[PDB]
């Protein structure tokens, strides 16, 4: 078991500007055999299933705007959103991944200022 | 263009058993290491259980262990999750994931299913 | 990869259209045309080799034909 | 250590001159060509008288 | 685009290790010769153009070597 | 019509020849070369004396 800690449990911000998430761990989440950082990112829109956004840290998922970008190593990780859309709005979680019990981090949450 | 469709979930007192289906398709079912999950309204994702691709290699979590069955069937492309000793804290939307195609993680999530609700009370 | 070695040649062939005919008709000879339009020089080189090479006049366009060919299709 | 990737559309070039078939139910392979000689000798016009 | 005309030989090169110098350095060679192994009738024809084309012996060899080149990779 | 599958994979050895790079938030090149003058005029080594 993992504590996921995210530092806004809120957000709110006005379009065009940029929003970030900071998602601290309680241990490291790096695989020493190879030298990955496990973690994960997933956005569920208003009344829909999650989908993912950034898979590992520095990667990101298929079929994802270009703005969201994962930043961070070492149990502090941290996303990005350049331009704020109105389909941003959502449930955004962290969780991590490394080990079997996988813990999704509490949910915060953005809105539209 | 994968797509994964729920069924099984309904309303049950305590204590009695149900099994819930994950019917996929678009993919081979076969090869893959499915799980799956679960939100109580107005709460985080929370983890229930996986089923690796050898079918020998099951998992559950804490506090649903010794509680609930996970189990796959490759030819007829469902996931059967049997849960017993179910409890009113229990109840919650399930949500049927499936594993990343493309990472180095055994575990992982690509695709959620469109998620049913069970729900528990007297 | 595999995307070479294509199924052109086996012979077992019907009336009916292949996977991608008029697509693949083409395919190798534009490639070599994209090919050599983008490295002009290895025309100038092959044209300087055909000729030190070839002592009939249907030898030196016949060997000249064959490395135009063969140098994109080579890689 | 690098996994190179899908092949289904290499695949889909390295299939170039191969003929395709329906394959909904069974195989119905379809584009193939059969010999066959007519006895044609019981037939019956129907219509002399 | 499609496995061919790869980005070898355009230049810009360095001490590091290339993408797949592992895998593709042999590849075209090994394809030539799974093609005149799995096709191996060509060679009679190739030898027969390479005789009838060349009034010596090094023109006839370039020439059979630039049809066995040609034909598997040009297919 | 068909939709002719993923080229994902049929354009990576397409691209075989070049170098690699990281594209980890800022990219990283990892490659290539630079020249520079040392002009090595006010470096006096320590403990002359
Ligand atoms: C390939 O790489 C993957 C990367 O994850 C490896 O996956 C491992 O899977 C195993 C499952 O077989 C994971 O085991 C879990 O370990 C947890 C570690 O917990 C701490 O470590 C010690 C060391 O044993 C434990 O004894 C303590 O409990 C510590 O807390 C462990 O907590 C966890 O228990 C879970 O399952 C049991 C059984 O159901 C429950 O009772 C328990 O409550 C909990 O739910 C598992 O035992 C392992 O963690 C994974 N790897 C990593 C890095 O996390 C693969 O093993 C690699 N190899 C192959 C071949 O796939």
């Amino acid at each position: 078991h993992i504590v996921m800690t995210q530092s806004p449990l809120s957000l709110s911000v006005t379009p065009g500007q940029p929003a970030s998430i900071s998602c601290k761990s309680s241990q490291i989440s790096s695989w020493g055999s190879d030298g990955k950082t496990y973690l994960y990112w997933y956005l569920q829109k208003p009344g829909q299933s999650p989908q993912l956004l950034i898979y590992e840290v520095s990667s990101r998922f298929s079929g994802v705007s270009d703005r969201f970008s994962g930043s961070g190593s070492g149990t502090d990780f941290t996303l990005k959103i350049s331009r704020v859309q109105a389909e941003d709005v959502g449930l955004y979680y962290c969780m991590q991944g490394l080990h079997l019990p996988l813990t999704f981090g509490q949910g915060t949450r953005l809105e539209i200022k | 263009q994968v797509e994964l469709v729920e069924s099984g979930g309904d309303v049950v007192q305590p204590g009695k058993s149900l099994r819930l289906s994950c019917a996929a398709s678009g993919f081979t079912f076969t090869n893959y290491a499915m799980h799956w999950l679960r939100q109580a309204p107005g709460k985080g994702l929370e983890w229930v259980a996986v089923i690796s691709s050898d079918v020998n290699d099951k998992y559950y979590a804490d506090s649903v262990k010794g509680r609930f069955t996970i189990s796959r069937d490759n030819s007829k492309n469902t996931l059967y999750l049997q849960m017993n000793s179910l409890t009113p804290e229990d109840t919650a939307v399930y949500y049927c994931a499936r594993e990343q195609a493309v990472g180095t993680n055994p575990w992982a999530f690509d695709y959620w299913g469109q998620g049913t609700l069970v729900t528990v009370s007297s | 990869s595999v995307a070479l070695a294509p199924h052109v040649g086996m012979g077992l062939d019907t009336r009916t259209q292949t996977w991608m005919s008029a697509e693949g008709a083409w395919r190798q000879v534009e490639k070599v045309e994209t090919w050599a339009l983008r490295h002009p020089g290895f025309t100038i080189l092959a044209l300087f080799l055909a000729h030190y090479i070839g002592t009939s006049l249907t030898q030196k366009v016949v060997i000249f034909i064959l490395l135009m060919l063969v140098t994109p299709s080579m890689t | 250590v690098v996994v190179l990737g899908s092949q289904e559309g290499a695949m889909h070039t390295a299939l170039t001159g191969a003929t395709e078939i329906q394959n909904s139910g069974g195989t119905s392979i379809f584009a193939g060509h059969l010999k066959c000689r007519l006895k044609m000798d019981k037939l019956e016009l129907k219509g002399m008288s």
